[PDB]
């Protein structure tokens, strides 16, 4: 596509000045374009394309929110009519959204999960395929918000069975998606019971393998584990 | 909002 | 253009809901698509333009600033070299800022100067062609450097001369082209006793008609008054 | 950086 002429070492290279810059729609452009040369990506490489593309997605995110606040408050009782403008620019940054995810799902499609043979990669995929259907799964109010909230489902699930064959109950990635899936269940599925349970696990079994890691591992790991305690305390 | 990675 | 087929007051509309939602650059293009109407600006239509273009430029010059300095770095003895990358993407951004700037100077000079007759909105338009000239200069390398310099300092002296005879001292427009023309002079002209003249100068004179305002008209002036001062306290 | 506005 549009970055077909420039070597993967230099999008990659870009990518990292870009994020530097806070120029977070550079970065996933460069990172796309690096996808694109059909290499596999390496650990780094793969966090540089998660990174882009959540700061993206999070921006419009929090427009759509402020957007959809907006619109609620139009339609209540005593509320003046002012027309489809906000209505319109809703669905504006809506669809704008919708692109982003619907890019990051094809990449995911063409061709990172099927060349994934490594849990520690194909874990992470599958994690930011049930995250994108999620964040579609957020906006949907149509006949297909069903099989998208069971999109992100299936492959949330399929992250988390490979994770706890894999890897270690402390190991980041494993960690954060249990973390997501947990949000899944809360505010997607309407299951806070599941979600509940799943991040008091999750925490208590990282707890008791903590004792095998080094001194930096155990930080990455407690961060992590943090975020867990935050969420049940919200919830309880 | 609950927190996600 | 793009926005031809949208009414004119959707799009300020428009304008505002993109302002809640942060989305400055959505902001930016309503505004643009209102001045093409070709009706003249109201105050609060002008405000609306202004911190549009400031908000989108202001993320530009500050990754600008971000990559001018890791270039400078590769060029300094003992660094090793890593090609052209670097100054590739400095360059691209640089580009789009001026893109930015000349779109905004296209709109005051097509055709928001010619038709502004009143006061307020002659100095506004003017300190915002001194603004923008100014943000080509901090970027200028070339045999225009100079000219750059000087349209920027034309446009300020223009408003400068309207505003001493046609503003009281404590008007905020006129205040923030005097803080902002200061600033032209220390980073830009290379005249920092002019600029510490014109940042005290035009604080005691805004101190001695205090007098003569009202609580809320008080509270703005002092404001910024204030970024004189701070200012005049980073300078000596 | 000075202030502007
Ligand atoms: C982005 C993400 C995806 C999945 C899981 C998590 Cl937890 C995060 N965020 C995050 C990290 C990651 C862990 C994966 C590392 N990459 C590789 O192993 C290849 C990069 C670093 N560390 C932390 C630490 C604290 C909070 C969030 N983290
Ligand atoms: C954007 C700008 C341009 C020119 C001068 C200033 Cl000082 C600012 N910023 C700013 C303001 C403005 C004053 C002009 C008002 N518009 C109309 O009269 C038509 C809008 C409000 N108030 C303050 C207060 C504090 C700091 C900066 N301000
Ligand atoms: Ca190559
Ligand atoms: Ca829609
Ligand atoms: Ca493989
Ligand atoms: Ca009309
Ligand atoms: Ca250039
Ligand atoms: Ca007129
Ligand atoms: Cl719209
Ligand atoms: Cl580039």
């Amino acid at each position: 596509g549009a970055m077909g002429s420039m070597e993967r070492a230099s999008l990659i290279q870009k990518a990292k000045l870009a994020e530097q810059a806070e120029r977070y729609e550079d970065m996933a452009a460069f990172m796309k374009g690096a996808v694109e040369k059909g290499e596999e990506l390496s650990c780094e490489e793969r966090n540089l394309l998660s990174v882009a593309y959540k700061n993206v997605v999070g921006g419009q995110r929090a427009a759509w929110r402020v957007l959809s606040s907006i619109e609620q408050k139009s339609n209540e009782e005593g509320s003046e009519e002012k027309g489809p403008e906000v209505r319109e620019y809703r669905e504006k940054v809506e669809t704008e959204l919708q692109g982003v995810c619907d890019t990051v799902l094809g990449l995911l499609d063409s061709h990172l999960i099927k060349e994934a043979g490594d849990a520690e990669s194909r874990v992470f995929y599958l994690k930011m395929k049930g995250d994108y259907y999620r964040y579609l799964a957020e906006v949907a109010t149509g006949d297909d918000k069903k099989r998208i909230i069971d999109s992100a489902r299936s492959a949330y699930q399929e992250a988390m069975d490979i994770s706890k064959k894999e890897m270690p109950p402390t190991n980041p990635i494993r960690l954060g998606l249990a973390l997501n899936f947990s949000v899944f269940h809360y505010e997607i599925a309407n299951s806070p019971e599941e979600a509940i349970s799943l991040a008091k696990t999750t925490f208590d079994e990282a707890m008791a393998d903590l004792h095998t890691l080094s001194e930096d591992s155990y930080k990455d790991s407690t961060l992590i584990m943090q975020l867990l305690r935050d969420n049940l305390t919200l919830w309880t | 909002f609950p927190a996600t990675v």
